């Protein structure tokens, strides 16, 4: 016989471990493979496609409402419409979205974020938005001079429906963390901020309020790492009819 | 290591590089230009 | 300039000198430069060939042998009455807790390694009925990560997170992590506050951050109480270090800062770190015949 | 040779007659940021000789009591010309620096500084649990004094601080120091408000003597930035 | 199946084992490497740097005026100055140094040491000094002509600040041992001493007392043997808040 | 030996013997002489 | 993973295994080897050094005295002087002996042994000497004309010192056993006797009473076989400051 | 069958056969013959 010594971790149970295992059902012959539609390979593929934000996050707003934002003609210039908060750890926004879902899988990320924005008035309703990007280390702006000086885009509505403002990857380190402390220098991402441009212009026979969809998706340079539990589902008790399957 | 004698008894398959997003992320008939879309 | 070091190296033989204009064994230390005086410029010397190697010195055989770096004891018991560890502790990771491994990884100012973890867990009977061999669920619960808060909480169904489950009868659990900094190398010491607000934590670089250890017997409790201690070896491997440092001289006082106190007297007093003589001409262990 | 030096960045240059050489940091010169271990993508500002040029300090006085003084890279600058509008209207740094330490004195005085500098000088209260504070740590331009320069107040050693980049003023000797530090941090670039890579310590281990008439002694730095790199432009935090 | 028995020592926890272990976190792609100043190879490296000898360990010298020693003009001749003790292993001016430090985590060494002093006495200042190592055997020598029959350098202040004593590795065996049994012909390196070989001359203006600062380091003949833990550290109880990190 | 699929999770690697003391020992601009340093 | 079964003596220490083991100290470099004097690789080399037989194991035969034999003139023809038991298992003139020593951690040998005379008295005593060595089945011979019959050699006291009797390999099986049963067949060798051939004849100022000394070697035909503990050594209780090593 | 990286792991070494018994039975230096010695 080999001489053999068993080292440590001899008879442990790894959840992630990789191994070749007994076949129970020998010579079982599985059903021939069928070309399916829409076959993913990478999660990446996922968090690239965009979803609706949930901007409108506030008491009254139910259900629906929550997925758009209420844009109005003022009477001042230069004001302040909303703010988005940027953390995927902590509950906002972005959270119920399509690469927020799939992120909170993870503990690590990288790359650029896109929002898109598509205006959805009347045809007669004209305006321009400017939408602002602040890198960490300070508060949100609250003034339209203060925000311009990061990165933006001004945004004229037109037969183009729909704005992107990128994200860019802005960070000291390879990645950010999905942190509770959104304070920590390795978790902030900074703000995004939208202020009027000009002013929304409608005659009087459109609605005098028109609604802005907020998406969010990740590019191509995005990664994640380190994967986890998510936060997003949990259970106190067994399910119903759970135990009526041992019945 | 795999020595038994079905192939489905063998650990995981984690080589599998291909990606295509476009099927999610561009599923329209005629392709997006980088150049007004409508 | 870089080269290959196996063996230290040799010394040739040398002649009397008496050269004008050349002074081997005068220095500038001003410049920061070390003495470059070779023996053959002090002394005459014979020829050596020599065959010491230098391989235990290496940095990977200095740092990769495994240290203690968690011990925990928890009652094993029917707990519905106790205010404790009900059958499971949560660790948050360090390295600061033990100082003959923190003393060591705290000469380099920047590590990049892999962490080979050894688990030996060990039962003693509360005050004799033999000992049980229990099954262990060890789960490492990542940042932003929902930890446990009872033995049989849902949390260690373990979706996604790493867990591994081991008998007490096995030789110790043993799992490897790689290196998991967001940087190209961990910060040994942090000279900064890891928030963007004032309060934040001086002397933790965030992204040095590991996560949570959490450990729970999986048996229901037995009618008797046991006392189940776990200790966390951990093994730097594949290490890179940079910028050599000072060693520590004081004990240290704290996990969380760099804080200093020093022994009451010599030895390592903030006053005194080498114990005094009664005079800079008294030799302490002179022989004498 | 190695005696006399003319350092000149920008619009500023410093002659010194009684150097010791000078200290390259673990051999390193400065660089910009390659791309190959770039980042983040905005295209970055590189201000030049706006940045890139010694800015001189309050000079400190030696006295036979002194303990020595100590400065935090980028802290001590943040605040003084372009180099400090640029910190704060960007959220992300990267530097090398030229350090230049000038005291002189008679040839009848002696007194020898420890010029050093420390990467990563994450400092240590004494006699406590409680960690430093934001105060405790960030001096800005007017810096910090050794409280136990001894343990080089880390619970360590001055005796073995030579295991960092380091030069001395030996007054009998020389009359200026010269450091040039590269980029030293884990991560490409940092946020310059949070964390300082560097940390100029000069430390009195011999002191400060002569049997003439006293004269005040100061101790001045010059502290060039160099290749000096800002992205994330946003608002001044200020 | 393959016939396989145990030998001793199988399932043991050796603390210096080398094996592979399963990794935890399959697919992880490590932080990308960046090159960082400063890299260090072999501890052998650092113990060639040369760091303050703690020579005034005497009461009434308190911290930093430990690490020098005050030098007076005298008016007899070739007065001793100083000694220093070479025991590495017992409490002496060479523990607290880069080479003392790294050696303790060492049983078995050898090869040579430099030890460099510096004069920071004034630029007015003048003096002749005698250093000399004398090998084990006897006494450490209290005279200059018993000491002057040893290995010596006699050091002319001057222009060049500094000058360098070679300690050569003159031993029987092919190492030493850091014993704590200093007197073992395993272990005793012999003495170090300094006597004027003139007299420090100073004039009225200068300070009539001069600081030699004592360096040491390793040549690059060194090497160190057997790892063991350095007795410069301990713990008696837990420190504080390492009990929080299990609340 | 090493089965496991992730190369981080391998032995030891004692086989680097590259060492460059100098950028500690020697960080002057202008090397030192074997010859008056200053 | 590789199918797997344990035999029998899995787990088992053996104390003569022959396996690699872990290594406790890692990348320890042994001191290099010198060149010494004298090295041994085969314990063989050691019995073939002769030594002295102690033939006058006799009460009142203290120390030395043990180690020679007295010959003195005699006034009979062909007299016995002295015979030798040829059992190096049991107790006899052979057992102290480097061949005997050595041999007793075996169980079993084969070959030819010499023994060595060297007479010892003046330079003018003279005489003749015959050793016989008669191979085994009946009693120890005690007149010369039965000791004759066997294998022997005529010695003429000279100006060489010494003879050799050889006693040549003469056995049924190939090995011989250290059998405590001297008299089995498997184990007794025979006798060695030493009689007269004429007479020890001396001058009246040489003393009258003459020694030998016997020794002993193996030749280089000879073999040992089957390692056993040796019953030349024991203990019945810790020795001196075998405890203190605990304290 | 030896997988550690030290060299003095492996098992025993039992096939050192050279001998010179003559150091120790004859170190005479004029050697013997087969012939009086003396
Ligand atoms: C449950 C099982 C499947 O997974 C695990 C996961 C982790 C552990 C565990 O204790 N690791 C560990 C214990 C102690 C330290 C670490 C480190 C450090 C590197 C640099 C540091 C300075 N800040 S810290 C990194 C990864 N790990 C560590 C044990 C088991």
């Amino acid at each position: 016989g080999v001489p053999t010594y068993l080292l440590p971790g001899s008879g442990q149970f790894l959840t992630t471990d990789d191994h070749s295992s007994a076949p129970a059902l020998p010579c079982f012959n599985p059903t021939p493979e069928m070309h399916i539609p829409g076959q993913v390979r990478n999660m990446l593929e996922v968090v690239q496609v965009e979803s609706m934000m949930e901007i409108n996050n506030t008491e009254s707003a139910v259900g629906m409402e929550r997925l758009k934002v209420d844009i109005s003609a003022l009477t001042d210039v230069d004001q302040l419409l909303f703010n988005i908060p940027l953390d995927i750890q902590l509950d906002g926004p972005l959270r119920n979205t399509l690469v927020g879902n799939i992120s909170r899988y993870y503990t690590h990320w990288s790359g650029s974020l896109e929002m898109t924005f598509m205006f959805c008035g009347s045809f007669m309703a004209a305006g321009k938005l400017i939408l602002c990007y602040t890198p960490p280390g300070g508060s949100c702006p609250t003034t339209r001079e203060t925000a311009m000086l990061g990165t933006h885009i001004v945004w004229d509505f037109g037969l183009q429906s729909s704005v992107t403002l990128i994200i860019p990857w802005i960070s000291g380190s390879h990645y950010r963390m999905f942190n509770n402390d959104a304070k920590s220098t390795n978790a902030n991402v900074g703000y995004v901020t939208c202020f009027m441009q000009t002013n929304l212009i409608v005659p009087s026979e459109s609605s005098d309020t028109c609604s802005l969809i907020g998406f969010i998706a990740a590019k191509d340079d995005f990664s994640l790492r380190l994967m986890r539990d998510s936060p997003d589902i949990g259970q106190l008790d067994h399910l119903h009819a759970a135990e009526a399957a041992y019945q | 290591i795999n020595f038994y004698k079905d192939s489905y008894a063998a650990s995981a398959s984690k080589q599998d590089f291909s990606q295509d997003p476009s099927k999610f992320t561009e599923p329209v008939v005629e392709g997006l230009k980088a150049a007004p879309v409508l | 300039i870089e080269s290959i070091i196996k063996t230290a190296t040799d010394t040739v033989k040398s002649e009397i000198n008496a050269e004008l204009g050349v002074v081997p064994s005068l220095n500038a230390v001003e410049t920061g430069a070390t003495s470059n005086t070779e023996p053959e410029e002090a002394i005459q010397t014979r020829t050596v060939i020599n065959q010491h190697g230098v391989s235990e010195t290496l940095v990977e055989n200095f740092l990769s042998r495994a240290a203690l770096v968690s011990k925990r004891s928890f009652e094993y018991k029917d707990h519905t009455s106790s205010t404790a560890d009900k059958n499971f502790f949560k660790w948050t990771i360090n390295t600061r807790s033990f100082v003959q491994l923190r003393r060591k990884l705290e000469l380099f100012t920047y590590l990049r390694f892999d962490a080979e973890i050894t688990i030996l867990t060990t039962v003693a009977v509360n005050g004799y009925v033999g000992l049980p061999d229990l099954t262990l669920q060890a789960m490492f619960v990542p940042t932003g990560a929902l930890t446990p808060e009872k033995q049989d909480s849902f949390h260690w169904q373990s979706g996604s997170n790493a867990s591994v489950f081991f008998k007490i009868s096995d030789p110790p659990a043993r799992i490897t992590i790689p290196f998991m900094c967001i940087n190209s190398a961990y910060s040994v010491f942090y000279d900064g506050f890891a928030g963007f607000e004032k309060n934040g934590l001086y002397g933790i670089n965030p992204a040095d951050t590991i996560g949570n250890l959490c450990v729970r017997i999986v048996n229901e409790h037995q009618p008797v109480g046991f006392t189940v201690t776990v200790r966390v070896y951990m093994k730097p491997k594949h290490i890179k270090a940079w910028a050599p440092r000072p060693p520590r001289t004081l004990p240290y006082m704290s996990i969380a800062n760099a804080n200093y106190k020093g022994k009451e007297r010599a030895p390592n007093a903030l006053s005194a770190i080498i114990g005094n003589r009664d005079s800079v001409k008294t030799m302490p262990h002179n022989i004498v015949n | 040779s190695d005696r006399v030096l003319q350092l000149k960045l920008g619009n500023s240059a410093i002659v010194t007659q009684e150097a010791a050489n000078y200290c390259c940091a673990y051999g390193e010169w400065p660089n910009y940021l390659p791309d190959h271990e770039a980042v983040a993508i905005d295209k970055p500002t590189q201000p030049e000789t706006a940045t890139d040029r010694f800015y001189t300090l309050k000079s400190v006085k030696w006295e036979t009591g002194s303990t020595g003084w100590w400065w935090k890279l980028p802290d001590a600058l943040n605040n003084i010309g372009m180099f400090g509008q640029n910190v704060q209207h960007h959220y992300l740094y990267r530097s090398g620096f030229l350090i230049h330490v000038q005291c002189n004195a008679t040839k009848f005085h002696q007194g020898a500084l420890l010029v050093v500098a420390i990467p990563e000088h994450q400092r240590g209260a004494h006699n406590t649990n409680t960690s430093p504070g934001f105060d405790d740590i960030m001096k800005g331009e007017e810096g910090g004094t050794f409280n136990h320069p001894y343990v080089l107040d880390d619970g360590t050693s001055l005796a073995c601080a030579t295991i960092f980049p380091h030069q001395w003023i030996n007054l009998r000797t020389n009359n200026s120091a010269t450091i040039v530090l590269p980029w030293m941090n884990a991560a490409p670039m940092d946020f310059p408000l949070r964390h300082n890579q560097w940390t100029l310590a000069i430390i009195p281990v011999v002191p400060l003597g002569t049997r003439t008439t006293s004269s005040m002694v100061p101790i001045t730095v010059s502290i060039a930035p160099m290749c000096c790199e800002f992205n994330g432009l946003r608002h001044a935090i200020t």
